[PDB]
């Protein structure tokens, strides 16, 4: 539903098919925000989260 | 935490607003501390150029910040009780312990306003008269931070 | 497809896919003048004279000790 | 000790297993049992069968007593297949050559630019990326740079032009240090005409792609004057005259104004 | 320019001053979008006329248009990565048009041996664009900045290593061509002057 995939995970079609948040003078980069982070916290990391299924947490 | 804020943003995006809302990067907030004292005895003065105030900023000790933040010592204590607290375990001078005026940016914040002035003890009644306004200026300065 | 890197599907293109890592990427004098008076006031407080249990007599003894300390420092 | 299983101090230790377990015997002698200390055989005795005992002890003692061509082909095919030097270095790190042939790798870098009619910055950027990934390619480039200065005269004019552009693109990009550049000596007696033309083309590319006050700043710092004293001797002053007129007749001037006033006051 | 000069992959002309003979500026070179539009329309004309055209003539049309565009542009090609995507897609589409002209789309039945063999050896000899690796970087910061190369994608799935040679490693760059042209023509002018002067 958000069209990014694990290298071990399968790939699919895109389901759907300027911002000052993308300013380089307001973004500090220390660690990369990778696929796992955006999957685990979709409302935190993925703008426009649509039809997103939230995972189970740690049993 | 990130799970807490993702839950908050999920509640905002689903129940409390129907609007798709862009989210920036998560960062943290910092504070301001110092390493060495103020090398200049620096002053300012009132817009009517009569009252001239000179003060220096220096680092605090180890346990004092967490003690004020946990309210181990209080300004609600007696001044002698606060002096005994600063003199038994922090080994302060009694004059420097009685020189303490206010604590930090808020109620019991980790900054210590020491007013030890022998040139200005000749007008210490006027100094105590302007003590409260010095306390709100100190609280506002430590609240904002330059 | 992985992260924001790579084409989302190889069906549209003629590629197979297989995004892979670039291995070739590299990797104070007024403070001292006040501190002299602070040491003078510290000597004034350490004079104390709270052993004879006097009032103005202990204040006069502490003033005598303070003027003795000022004469010794000067 | 029970959790680690006595890993640091095992029961089986080296330096004490000099006896076979088949020849040894396992007997359980307890402390609470009547364990004889066997002090009878420890001391010497005057046995009447001493000759037979000595014979038995002596009997017991006697009983116990090519690829380089395929390397060139693979290197050249990967170079001509690769569009970018980034893709070329990534392909070479994919195929993972051993470090025993990094000088041969530098050799087929310099030869693949030597085959070019016109200099392309592809090979210079590849050389700089090889310098800036691992240090061993940089040391191989330094050693082959000294060897190329030893063998300037073997190459033709466009070949020496391309090799001069290699060493320029190593040095204005700071991919090689300036410390190995003391192999060049500005001496008209020993250096070849090809060496002088090589140094002239290399310094012309330096003066083109980076500024001449910046070049004088790079050339007049005191730390690299132990490596510039081959270039700038200020001794046997006909060689100083040769250096002055050489850096003037290139088209620069300027760089030898210190040598000019040295010639004036000496 | 901040930092220093940019050691660039021949698609930036370092601009030499006439007086000081020094690079004082940099000229980033890219390809116009209408040029890729016209090239894609030329490939569309090739596939348009491919219904009654033999395979060798199709390879000739492809190679002619490809070397015309490639020798016209050369240096600015490497800065335009969507041109490389169009090249890979059009190479795959003409190979797919060959797989439509035959009644098989089997990739084992269609190796690159049948395409990259020259017709002097009885093959086709169609040229080599898409046996390279597309550079990949951040799509967030690609629109704003220039962030270098972080990853690589294959052009098309070929048989393992291949190392099929790219044509840009046989065409000389424009800046080197102009510099060598000026040097060679000045040297020829001095040679002609010497021939006139000695009357030799």
């Amino acid at each position: 539903a958000l069209n990014m995939a694990i290298p071990g995970g399968p790939k699919f079609e895109p389901l759907v098919r300027w911002n000052e948040f993308n300013d380089i003078n307001k973004i500090i980069i220390r660690q990369p925000i990778r696929t796992e982070y955006k999957i685990a916290f979709p409302y935190l990391y993925n703008n426009l989260p649509h039809h997103v299924h939230l995972t189970w947490y740690h049993t | 935490g990130e799970l807490y804020l993702d839950c908050v943003m999920h509640d905002l995006r689903k129940m409390y607003s129907e609007i798709d809302i862009k989210v920036a990067d998560p960062v943290v907030t910092f504070c301001e501390t110092v390493v060495e004292t103020s090398s200049l005895k620096c002053f300012a003065e009132t817009p009517n150029k009569k009252n001239k105030i000179t003060m220096i900023a220096e680092p605090l000790e180890k346990g004092l910040a967490e003690d004020i933040e946990n309210e181990v010592v209080q300004i609600t204590w007696n001044r002698k009780k606060l002096g005994e607290f600063f003199q038994t375990k922090y080994d302060w001078d009694l004059l420097a312990a009685r020189s303490i005026w206010a604590f930090g940016p808020d109620a019991t914040g980790p900054n210590i306003l020491v007013d030890d002035t022998l040139p200005s003890e000749v007008d210490k009644a006027l100094l105590g008269s302007v003590k409260d306004s010095i306390v709100q200026g100190f609280q506002w300065g430590t609240r904002e931070g330059p | 497809m992985y992260n924001g890197i790579g084409l989302p599907t190889p069906r549209g293109s003629g590629t197979n896919g297989y995004v892979q890592r670039n291995l070739s990427l590299v990797r104070n004098p007024d403070i001292l003048d006040h501190e002299r008076k602070r040491r003078v006031e510290l000597r004034c407080l350490e004079l104390e004279e709270m052993m004879e249990e006097q009032g103005y007599e202990e204040q006069q003894i502490q003033e005598k000790v303070a003027t003795f300390r000022l004469m010794l420092l000067e | 000790v029970r959790k680690d299983g006595f890993k640091d101090h095992p029961i089986i230790l080296e330096g004490l297993d000099l006896v076979e377990e088949d020849d040894q015997f396992t007997h359980m002698l307890p402390l609470e049992d009547d364990y004889n200390p066997e002090d009878v055989l420890n001391v010497f005795k005057m046995d009447p069968n001493f000759m037979e005992n000595e014979e038995k002890y002596k009997a017991i003692k006697k009983e116990i007593l090519i690829n380089l061509v395929s390397f060139r082909r693979t290197i050249y095919l990967a170079i001509q297949s690769s569009l970018d030097f980034e893709e070329c270095a990534h392909k070479l790190l994919k195929m993972e050559f051993p470090e025993s042939q990094t000088k041969e790798l530098c050799n087929m870098i310099l030869d693949c630019c030597a085959q070019q009619r016109t200099y392309e910055k592809f090979f210079g950027l590849l050389a700089g990326r090889f310098c800036m990934l691992k240090k061993e390619y940089m040391e191989s480039f330094e050693g082959i740079f000294k060897e190329q200065y030893d063998t300037i005269h073997r190459l033709e004019t466009n070949k020496l032009r391309n090799v001069a552009k290699m060493f320029a693109h190593l040095l204005y990009t700071d991919s090689l240090p300036w410390s190995v550049l003391e192999c060049i000596k500005l001496s008209e007696e020993t250096t070849t005409s090809s060496s002088r033309i090589f140094v002239k083309i290399f310094f012309q590319e330096l003066c083109e792609y980076m500024g001449l006050p910046k070049l004088n700043a790079r050339l007049k710092d005191e730390t690299l004057q132990p490596f510039f004293e081959g270039l700038l001797p200020r001794d046997n002053p006909r060689n100083t005259r040769f250096a002055i007129n050489f850096f003037t007749s290139i088209g620069l001037g300027g760089l030898t104004d210190e040598l000019r006033e040295h010639l004036k006051n000496t | 320019t901040s930092y220093e000069e940019f050691t660039h992959k021949d698609g930036v002309w370092n601009l030499q001053n006439e007086v000081t003979k020094e690079r004082t500026a940099q000229c980033f070179l890219r390809v116009d979008d209408e040029s890729m539009q016209r090239f894609h329309n030329r490939v569309r004309q090739i596939l348009m006329a491919s219904g009654s055209t033999t395979f060798t003539k199709i390879v000739n049309k492809w190679n002619t248009a490809l070397i015309g565009l490639m020798t016209y542009f050369r240096e600015a090609v490497v800065n335009t990565q969507e041109l490389l995507d169009l090249l890979v897609k059009c190479e795959n589409k003409i190979q797919t048009r060959i797989k439509i002209g035959l009644n098989s789309k089997m990739p084992s039945r269609f190796p690159p041996v049948v395409f990259y063999t020259p017709k002097e050896l009885g093959g086709l000899g169609m040229l080599s664009m898409g046996h390279v690796l597309i550079p990949q970087s951040d799509l967030r910061w690609s629109k704003q900045t220039d962030v270098g190369i972080t990853h690589f994608r294959s052009g098309m799935s070929h048989e393992e290593d291949q190392l099929i040679p790219n044509l840009y490693r046989y065409i000389q760059p424009w800046e080197s061509e102009f510099i060598d042209s000026q040097r060679v023509w000045a040297e020829y002018a001095l040679k002609r002057q010497e021939a006139i002067a000695q009357n030799r």
